[PDB]
């Protein structure tokens, strides 16, 4: 029944579309769901527009007019022009005066505000068709009609807001350049008479309501009107005092004078100074008398959350944020503004403390801006002693852990400025700190964790005999907090932080080896802890120590036998014991960075050798057993062993790269021919038990062992100095191990992890093996291609590293494209716009990167018949193809690449760099330039895409970019004007003219 | 004790995944594009009792964006999503919000920087900042960790109810019921489960 | 839930099987505990979700239940499931659970064997 609506062969049943609505707005389930949709065929329907008269004047629901309005907004801003005038004017009146209506009952304007200030957006599309050009008494008449009714001019006041947002605000992108241009000069031009009326209404107030809608528009006014308006009339006063003292205009008012904050102006006034000296001093006055004084506890209000305090609040922090940033000069050398300065600082001090996360990273944001100017600007820190000194309290006690990666280094950055301000407060306020933790008064998991944060973010800003005090006043105060604590929960909280503190501190830990050993061994001991975190802090301790005083531990320190790196290699086993598996490879990556700082050759060998023993070992007894036993690697904690010897491999070779090549060495043969032991063993499963096999454990732990050996020789080879070897030794056995694997295996068996092992080769040394490229390319390309060109989605790791492993063939080994075939380069040339038509950033963006350098690859071949081929073939395939994705609206995060790609094709036509014609022949007369053919296949290309678009619109904008092929940022512009015109009928041919 | 929070943001951004995930629990990490809007009831039980949204999940692709606008008419609270691995995703926030307070004017909105669990993070902290002036609440959250996935509605429930100090709770659990199997169903189930054996376990490489 | 004693807790994510889709859903991760009311000795299963704390599953360890394998994990396990309350409506379903690491599934089925036999009294 409610489809009738849909039948326009009828007249409509607006008592119908009435049920409609209601049913969607206020149904549910089934119900809601059947008029969800009928709504969305009749307002999508094309001539419903046609119905909006009648349910304007007829329906008595608000929500059905509110619909209809969606409607005709549709019209007014893609194919308005098609009207004729006299209809143009019909439906422009027709609004107007339905404005006008619900505004004169005062019932309607009441309790209608949804449809009202949808009608005044409606009305607000037609000027930006239709004024002023074609309206030019606009502002005047409602100017005028603004004195009738206050209804009518507060709802004036809405539509002159939603003007400026759409001229100055949001024009960016919905607009041409040239129609932005126009309107907002148009709005210039008239502002004057609209000031005088915006200023009138706040003189003469009365209507809350009014004043604060008038005070909207100020504040749109603000982002672009001049300063004059502010500062040469009244109304800075206004602002700063009467407005601020009523809570229903104080908000919006606190808005409006942040972004007067922000005007452009004149700096070398004196007067101007004084005006924005005394707003301040108004402002805050009109705060501390009519809403708190700056003693007031900010905090707690904020946590109540009563009335609109919250925003308030926020508003208040924004304010006084922007407008110290920019002019607290203003009240440094001035002793009278002393005071004026120092409370709007106590302000922020209170808002800082507010419990709210975002709102303390604005404050923070100022804070940091202030100290860091304290620390470089002259006799200005004394000023702001007592500030600083609270607000050490307040970074102290709000410190987060360093994983919070902005927020940590936002307050380690602020505290490390007020440190070095005053290093003896921070330090006291730190002791006092850990003295409530040791008294219990202040004791918490959370308060001990942030004190400790807070005093390991420090590190480095003391001097070495001051931080020395300090830091062992810190650990033995620790040491006495673990001890009196009761518990392995407790005693774990206070030990962590501890091994946190001291790994913070690598400078002390570095002049005093006595303690640098006793860590060391404090954090094996806790290698054996089971309790939760312990051995994970351990060891994550331990790599940090190591990465900072790596020197202390391959030197033979006095006193003792050897380098305590000997004493670490010779003890692992017995360390690492009941470490889970990551554990244990954190802890072989730690020794390897040690080991690195040995420049010797032959002792770091050696001791390359020591810390893999364990490893070897158990290598070379599965080697034999593996072998021996096929069946073996059925074992699952086989498969599991092996892995974590190669895991244990990856680890240390992360940390050693180049030095770990005596190792790779030792184990590199066996290696590949577990490889391939555990490829069969996987085909094998893969027949026996079908696709499923690749979910199974087993199957899953022998292509683990396949992805790190992987991960092994690409972390290798990214590192490698020697390449001359890496090619001699490591790529062929590799490629012969790898590639036919890759590519006689089913798709679901295929390792991704194949692709970016050979990225990385092609990268290192592609230019050194032009025939293991070609090979690469024979085992890869098509078998690859074919897994990821039936949709977007399939195989998602493969399709990102295939465009990859292109894109650095195509850099460094472009010789590989041409010894293709013909009909496997045009199936490149096929894979590359595929990744253009890619959502997908990375795709995408490798896709728009390959054909980019291909084009240049070309050129650079210079005038030969296999360049001159590629364009004959493929230089309109590309510019077609770039066209489909810059104007599809699919594909607006490539648009930059897309841009260039697209000035490359057109200037190689313009410069006269293709030597061939483009054209076969009999198409056009013999002589004709390559650059009138591509005008010629362009008009006719974007006609047939969009035949909307008249000839003179085409031919303008393509004038524009082919003159513009050079200018890549005006060239971009003309492409944003092209995209907005497509959009609409009627788009102004002289819009490509802009400059 | 009902309100309408609509949902809204770019195509992608993980708006139904979200809101799917509150419903059932489930993942889905398939992208089926909403249709115009999406609506459905979700409850949370606090110590003030339940609370119930009703959620209109609305299309972020133009081309199948529906009503528009239209679907915030008396919407009490709001999310804007975007992909914190999509730099135009968070560009265009500032248009939905735009588009979204014109029809509600003074409601609860949070903003969410979703899919903060993907580690190549392309709108970095630093860069978001528009929720401050226009006095949103944000959340980086992930639908696919459950990162923060409680907060939005935890937020717009205490500001809805106008209790600071509101919270989630567990709801006692009824004792559940003794069961009875019918023989004739015994073949039945042996099928369904083996189907369910030999169906792999999605995602075995995470945590649980 | 001061009426029932806490005989076990174990991390865990569940998932059912919608035969529809034929694919694994996940229905909720969190605690998963063995509760014995201390009026009836009965053992349930009783799961909350993290952050919302809702139930994600509550059912009696029934004795005729059998915890199998799924062929894609070593630490999960699937059964059928003839009367679940989570959702309210006491439904049938085929559950898959799994856990942090095979000993913690081992240990789960060790715990629901337990369960299953306080239940045939
Ligand atoms: C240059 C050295 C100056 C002084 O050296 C004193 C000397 N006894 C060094 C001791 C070092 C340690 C005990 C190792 C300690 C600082 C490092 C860690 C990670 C210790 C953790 C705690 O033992 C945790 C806890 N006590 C263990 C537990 O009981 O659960 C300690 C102190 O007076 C000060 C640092
Ligand atoms: N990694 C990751 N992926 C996510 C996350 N949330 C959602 N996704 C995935 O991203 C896609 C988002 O899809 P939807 O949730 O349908 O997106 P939407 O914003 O509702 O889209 P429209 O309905 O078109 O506006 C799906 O493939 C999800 O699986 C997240 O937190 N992390
Ligand atoms: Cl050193
Ligand atoms: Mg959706």
């Amino acid at each position: 029944s409610m489809e009738g609506i849909l039948d326009f062969s009828n007249d409509l049943d607006i008592a119908l579309l009435d049920q409609v609505v209601s049913t969607f707005y206020q149904g549910e389930g089934v119900q809601q769901k059947q008029a969800q949709e009928i709504l969305t065929k009749f307002q999508d329907n094309p001539d419903a527009w046609e119905k909006v008269d009648q349910i304007l004047q007829f329906s008595t629901n608000p929500q059905s007019k509110f619909i209809a309005l969606s409607i005709l907004d549709k019209l007014i801003t893609r194919k308005w022009k098609l009207l004729p005038n006299d209809h143009r004017i019909g439906i422009r009146n027709f609004v107007v005066g339905m404005i006008i209506s619900m505004c004169q009952d005062d019932e309607v304007f009441k309790t209608q505000k949804n449809l009202i200030n949808k009608s005044d957006l409606t009305l607000v599309q037609i000027l930006k068709q239709e004024w002023p050009q074609n309206w030019p008494e606009f502002i005047p008449e409602l100017i005028g009609s603004s004195s009738s009714s206050v209804n009518v001019c507060e709802n004036n006041m809405i539509v002159l807001k939603l003007l400026s947002e759409e001229v100055f605000d949001f024009s960016a992108e919905q607009m041409t350049q040239a129609k932005a241009l126009h309107l907002k000069n148009s709005m210039s031009k008239e502002f004057e008479q609209i000031f005088k009326l915006c200023f009138q209404v706040l003189e003469q107030g009365s209507s809350s309501s009014l004043i604060v809608a008038t005070l909207e528009s100020l504040l749109r006014y603000l982002h672009w009107i001049p300063y004059r308006y502010i500062y040469e009339t009244n109304i800075l006063e206004l602002l700063s005092t009467k407005f601020m003292t009523s809570p229903d205009t104080r908000a919006i008012t606190l808005k409006c004078l942040t972004e007067v904050s922000n005007l452009k102006i004149p700096q070398d006034n004196d007067l101007i100074k004084r005006q924005t000296v005394l707003f301040f001093q108004n402002t805050l006055q009109q705060i501390a008398t009519s809403v708190m004084p700056v003693t007031a506890d900010l905090k707690a209000t904020y946590a109540n959350a009563n009335g609109n305090d919250q925003s308030f609040l926020q508003d208040l922090a924004m304010f006084l944020t922007t407008y110290l940033a920019r002019n607290r000069a203003l009240l440094e050398s001035d002793e009278s503004l002393r005071e004026l300065l120092l409370n709007a600082h106590q302000y922020l001090i209170q808002l800082s403390k507010i419990e709210e996360r975002e709102l303390f990273k604005t404050t923070l944001d100022y804070w940091h801006n202030l100290v860091a100017d304290l620390f470089y600007e002259p006799l200005k820190k004394h000023i702001y002693e007592e500030i600083c000194s609270q607000l050490r309290l307040v970074i102290i006690e709000n410190m987060v852990r360093p994983e919070e990666i902005q927020l940590y280094k936002s307050e380690r950055e602020v505290l490390v400025y007020l440190t070095h301000l005053n290093v003896i407060d921070t330090e006291e306020i730190m002791i006092s700190k850990l003295a409530r933790q040791i008294d219990g008064s202040e004791w918490s998991w959370h308060n001990i964790n942030t004190l400790s944060w807070a005093i390991g973010s420090i590190s480095g800003t003391m001097s070495e005999d001051t931080e020395k005090r300090f830091v062992v006043t810190v650990i033995k105060d620790l040491l006495g907090l673990c001890e009196q604590k009761r518990g392995k929960d407790n005693k774990a909280v206070v030990a962590r932080d501890i091994m946190y503190v001291v790994g913070e501190y690598p400078r002390f830990l570095k002049a005093h080896w006595n303690f640098l050993r006793t860590v060391i061994l404090k954090l094996f001991e806790f290698m054996h802890e089971t309790h939760e975190g312990v051995q994970d802090m351990a060891c994550d301790t331990f790599i940090k120590i190591v990465q900072k005083c790596k020197y202390h531990f391959v030197i033979q320190q006095p006193r003792e036998s050897e380098p305590f790196i000997q004493t670490i290699i010779r003890d692992i086993q017995k360390t690492t014991a009941d470490l889970q598996p990551q554990q244990v490879h954190t802890f072989y990556k730690a020794c390897g960075i040690i080991i690195s700082e040995e420049r010797s050759v032959a002792e770091r060998n050696r001791l390359l050798s020591d810390l893999m023993q364990l490893p070897n070992m158990a290598w070379d007894t599965i080697v034999e057993q593996s072998t021996a036993n096929p069946t073996l690697l059925l074992d699952s904690e086989t498969v599991k062993i092996i892995a974590n010897i190669i895991k244990t491999n990856v680890a240390v070779c992360t940390s050693m790269g180049a030095d770990f090549y005596p190792q790779l060495g030792h184990i590199y043969y066996n290696m590949l021919q577990l490889y391939r032991a555990v490829s069969s063993m996987i085909s094998t499963q893969v027949a026996a038990e079908g696709l499923i096999a690749t979910k199974t454990p087993k199957v899953r732990g022998l292509r683990t062992i396949k992805k790190e050996i992987l991960k092994l020789v690409e972390t290798y080879i990214s590192k490698a100095r020697n390449l001359d070897d890496v090619v001699k030794v490591l790529v062929e056995p590799l490629l012969n191990a790898v590639l036919e694997d890759y590519m006689n295996n089913v798709p679901d068996a295929r390792d991704a992890e194949v692709l970016n092992c050979m990225t990385t080769v092609v990268e290192k040394v592609g230019h050194m093996i032009p025939q293991g490229v070609i090979l690469i390319l024979q085992s890869v390309f098509e078998c690859t291609l074919d897994m990821i060109n039936k949709d977007f989605t399939e195989y998602p790791e493969h399709r990102v590293e295939f465009y990859k492993l292109l894109k650095v063939i195509n850099e460094k080994s472009f010789a590989a494209f041409l010894e293709l075939p013909p009909a496997a380069f045009k199936l490149f040339v096929d894979a590359i716009c595929w990744a253009f038509k890619h959502n997908n950033r990375d795709v995408e963006v490798n896709g728009l990167q390959i054909a980019l350098d291909l084009v240049k690859n070309i050129e650079r071949m210079g005038n030969v018949p296999f360049a001159n081929e590629f364009h004959k073939n493929y230089f309109f395939i590309f510019v077609s193809e770039t066209f489909f994705v810059l104007t599809d609206s699919d594909h607006k995060s490539g648009f930059s690449k897309q841009a260039l790609l697209l000035m490359k094709l057109i200037s190689l036509v313009y410069d006269n760099k293709i030597s061939v014609p483009l054209y076969q022949e009999a198409e056009v007369p013999q002589g004709t330039s390559n650059q009138v053919y591509l005008s010629q296949y362009l008009a006719n290309m974007l006609s047939n895409a969009f035949p909307h678009l008249t000839s003179e619109q085409i031919a303008s904008f393509l004038s524009a970019l082919t003159k513009q092929c050079k200018d890549l940022v005006v060239f971009k512009g003309t492409l944003r004007d092209f995209l907005v015109q497509i959009k609409e009928v009627g788009g102004d041919p002289t819009d490509y003219l802009f400059a | 004790v009902q309100f309408k929070l609509v949902l809204v943001g770019d195509g992608g951004t993980g708006k139904t995944t979200f809101v799917k995930r509150h419903l059932t629990g489930e993942f889905e990490k398939k992208y089926v594009a909403t249709l115009g809007v999406e609506v459905h009831p979700l409850v949370f039980h606090t110590n003030r009792g339940p609370i119930k949204f009703n959620v209109w999940d609305t299309a972020g692709l133009e081309k199948f964006g529906g009503l528009r606008d239209g679907y915030y008419i008396q919407a009490q609270c709001a999310i804007i999503m975007f992909d914190v691995t999509s730099r135009v995703t968070y560009k265009n926030v500032p248009n939905w919000h735009r588009d979204l307070v014109r029809v509600c004017e003074n409601i609860p909105i949070v903003l969410c920087g979703n899919k903060v669990d993907i580690k190549d993070r392309k709108v970095k902290a630093k860069s978001i900042v528009f929720h401050r002036k226009k006095n949103l609440q944000y959340y980086d959250i992930s639908a696919k960790s459950n990162y923060n996935f409680e907060k939005p509605f935890l937020w717009l429930a205490r500001k809805l109810i106008g209790d600071p100090n509101l919270e989630f709770v567990a709801m006692p659990a009824a004792a559940p019921p003794e069961v009875v199997m019918d023989p004739a169903l015994a073949a039945q189930y042996e099928h369904d489960l083996e189907v369910a054996q030999t169906t792999a376990l999605p995602d075995e490489d995470d945590d649980l | 839930e001061e009426d029932e004693e806490v005989l076990y807790k174990v991390r865990a994510k569940l998932f059912r099987f919608d035969a529809d889709a034929k694919e694994w859903k996940e229905r909720g991760t969190g605690d998963c505990k063995f509760l014995k009311n201390k009026k009836t000795n009965k053992v349930r299963i009783l799961m909350r979700r993290d952050k919302t704390l809702k139930i994600c599953a509550n059912h009696i360890i029934a004795p005729e239940y059998t915890l199998k394998p799924n062929v894609g994990s070593d630490r999960s396990w699937v059964y059928a499931c003839t009367a679940d309350i989570a959702e309210g409506e006491a439904e049938a379903f085929t559950f898959a659970i799994r856990f942090g690491s095979k000993e913690n599934a081992d240990k789960f089925k060790e715990e629901f064997e337990k369960a299953q036999e306080i239940n045939k009294k």
